[PDB]
């Protein structure tokens, strides 16, 4: 029951990164897309709680 | 509680907690609702524990 | 875990096969067997599942009269006996074992084989025994072949000249003819530098007979 | 009853391949339905169980779905392991006992076609001393299997006791097949020469060899 | 003190699940749970009145 957002550049090692990124320094977010080509299972579902 | 049948039948009903078809009169208190998307690959990793 | 098993060798019909389904890695007070056939082409069929710890056995509307369980505990085995075969369910069997244990026919919900044994070959056929036979191909570079013929029970090792000179060895499948005998065959593909000068001995081992011929080659051109 | 299976519903890899499990109203709808994984000659195994949990070792890419009536798995994207046959199974009521599918095979999209290459092997003196003569052809080198195989005595077309097999797998992943006959001594005599049909596609390849040689 | 045995599928939506469950119906009989790793309030006793 609480909202956060990733704005910042994750750190997966030792390396200061500010708005760079490089080997260690990945960006929080993931791409998914939606194509009309993939899975049922692959294909989003809508979860509403 | 009409809203829930007339939108098609769900893939994914199944829940844990207390049955939708004794809410009638159960009157509650505080409720909040949210929703998001995703993979339905890992729709069935939305449950509670 | 492992589910091993012994492999019966192909009998007449109207008699009972053997085949244990030796139990490791677990407790055998637990977990439920099943046993199924498997005929090529065609899917899955049920037999009956045993409870480990008392005999309790019920069986499937299929088969009643043809099949009869009983079950042992010291040795840790279990006991086929299938009397009055018929050559129509030519078929290899396995062993699975399935989590959870349960008594009456309604259990049937959330059961599933997590592991199977693996293949026994077992049949029914009234092909009689033979020995190993050896017959040379004449060449026709040159090629030439090793047809052994009317050989029980299978299979046999191609031994080309007892290893000391081969290249190219060639599987072929067994035919299917009204006798109900199989043969087999080996060619391999040699050049033209020993036609004639050197001959070709091929060589072929059985082990339930003990029993061992030779073929001599006659090249003509 | 049986499940329901459509035979083959394959699919090219690098895109996902949907397959149907369609059942009855007492086979299917009220119990839980499983698929099983099987190898190509070798014991099967449990893919998923109850639609929603899959076993440890089996990779997330995998995915069971059901529609009230029809069990439905999806695969996304095929690979080496992915050219193996799925079988669909379930528990019901009405026989009291294990009800199991029929059989759905899937492949990618593999040789393409080619020329067969056919060998003729007369029999040796050894079998002529032994009064007989086994005449065979033994055909290897070929995808897929349209060899119309036929006899010729160049006399007259007998056939009897002809034992044939059908193209089995091989070693260097081809075809090959043969043409068995322990034939009388007096039949072969009696022709003077003996050609195996082997046209494969129309474009015929064959050959002959005389007694003499 | 009575008795039922019942396999019949309990509806709990608005079409009639006579045979047909999954989407909105639910089937009345579930399975127990007794493990010897789970606690000592999980722990089946043979009770007898």
């Amino acid at each position: 029951f609480e909202r956060d957002i990733s704005t910042e550049i994750y750190q997966a090692g030792n390396k200061p990164c500010n708005g760079v990124a490089g080997f260690n320094c990945y960006f929080p977010l993931r791409s998914y897309g939606f194509r009309p080509t993939y899975g049922v299972g692959h294909q989003p579902y809508r979860v509403v709680v | 509680y009409s809203v829930l049948y007339n939108f098609a039948p769900f893939f994914a009903f199944k829940c844990y907690g207390v049955s939708p078809t004794k809410l009638n009169d159960l009157c509650f208190t505080n409720v909040y609702a949210d929703s998001f998307v995703i993979r339905g690959n890992e729709v069935s990793q939305i449950a509670p524990g | 875990v492992q589910l091993v098993q012994s492999g019966a060798e192909v009998k007449k019909p109207g008699a009972s096969v053997k085949v244990s389904c030796k139990a490791s890695g677990y407790i055998f007070s637990d977990y439920n067997i099943h046993w199924v056939r498997q005929a090529p082409g065609q899917g899955l069929e049920w037999m009956g599942w045993i409870s480990p710890d008392s005999d309790d056995t019920n069986y499937a509307q299929s088969f009643q009269g043809r099949v009869t369980m009983t079950r042992d505990t010291s040795i840790t085995t279990v006991y086929m006996e299938l009397s009055s075969l018929r050559s129509d369910d030519t078929a290899v069997y396995f062993c699975a074992r399935s989590v959870g244990y349960c008594s009456l026919n309604s259990c049937q919900r959330w059961m599933w084989f997590d592991t199977w044994g693996q293949g026994a070959l077992v049949t029914v056929s009234s092909a009689s025994t033979k020995g190993p036979s050896v017959f040379p191909l004449a060449p026709s570079t040159a090629a030439l072949g090793c047809l052994v013929k009317d050989y029980f029970p299978e299979p046999v090792t191609v031994s080309w000249n007892s290893g000391a000179l081969t290249s190219g060895v060639h599987t072929f499948p067994a035919v299917l003819q009204s006798s109900g005998l199989y043969s087999l065959s080996s060619v391999v593909t040699v050049p033209s530098s020993s036609l004639g000068t050197q001959t070709y001995i091929c060589n072929v081992n059985h082990k339930p007979s003990n029993t061992k011929v030779d073929k001599k080659v006659e090249p003509k051109s | 009853p049986v499940l329901t299976q459509p035979p083959s519903a394959s699919g090219p890899p690098g895109q996902s391949v949907s397959i149907s499990c369609s059942g009855s109203r007492s086979n299917i709808g009220t119990n839980f339905v499983y698929w099983y994984q099987q190898l190509p000659g070798a014991a099967p195994k449990l893919l998923i169980y109850k639609n929603d949990q899959r076993p440890s070792g089996v990779p997330e890419r995998f995915f069971g779905s059901k529609s009230g009536t029809s069990a439905s798995l999806a695969i996304s994207g095929l690979r080496s392991e992915d050219e193996v046959d799925y079988y669909c199974a379930a528990w019901d009521d009405s026989l009291s006992g294990h009800v199991f599918g029929a059989g759905t095979k899937v492949t990618v999209l593999g040789q393409p076609k080619a020329a067969p290459s056919v060998t003729l092997f007369p029999p040796s003196s050894e079998e002529l001393q032994a009064n007989k003569a086994t005449l065979v052809c033994l055909i290897s080198d070929f995808y897929p299997g349209a060899v119309t195989v036929a006899w010729k005595a160049d006399s007259s077309p007998v056939k009897a006791g002809v034992e044939t097999t059908t193209p089995s797998k091989q070693s260097n992943n081809k075809y090959a097949a043969s043409s068995y006959l322990s034939l009388t001594p007096e039949q072969w005599k009696s022709h003077r020469s003996y050609s195996c049909q082997v046209t494969h596609e129309g474009s015929t390849v064959e050959k002959t060899v005389a007694p003499t040689e």
